[PDB]
């Protein structure tokens, strides 16, 4: 699975830890909102609440992200964001 | 602060 | 053209009135961003920000939303999801 | 204040 961050305003290794996260995910998983659920759950566990995360390889989004807790990023053949409102 | 932006995918 | 709700944590109004302004947003735009982008900016301006769009053919999601401030349907072959935090 | 999951294809 590649990773390729595609727009970003949140730290070095935060970003390290969606990548990482959405690779466990992707690896217990195969539905899109099931893998959303664990990249969310994780990001409210680690870093506190409240993240939202889309998951999938069609759509187009509009949000409003808290600074420094906003990533978009595709890992393989998906494309995930992840953000704090 | 909060900022807004959009995203799109097709693959 | 055929709307269907899957979620709705929202009045029965609301939901008519998303799925009005959804009607509008295809209409003038192709790409699902900007769809998403003029569904958000109106709602954001006719019930006080801060909500959040998303518009897609292929995605799923897990978001933590306000009472009463939740949707999801279909509206054609496009399904949409906003929302407030 | 509530949590839900949505999941599309087609």
């Amino acid at each position: 699975r590649k990773a390729v961050i595609k727009n970003a305003d949140m730290s070095e290794e935060m970003q390290q830890d969606a990548v990482d996260c959405a690779t466990q995910a992707l690896e217990k998983y195969n539905i899109e909102k099931d893998i959303a659920a664990y990249i969310k759950k994780e990001f409210d566990k680690k870093y506190n609440p409240t993240w939202h995360c889309i998951v999938g390889r069609n759509f187009g989004s509009y949000v409003t992200h808290e600074t420094r807790h906003f990533i978009y990023f595709y890992l393989g053949q998906v494309a995930i964001l992840l953000f704090k409102s | 602060y909060s900022s807004t932006t959009g995203t799109q995918c097709d693959i």
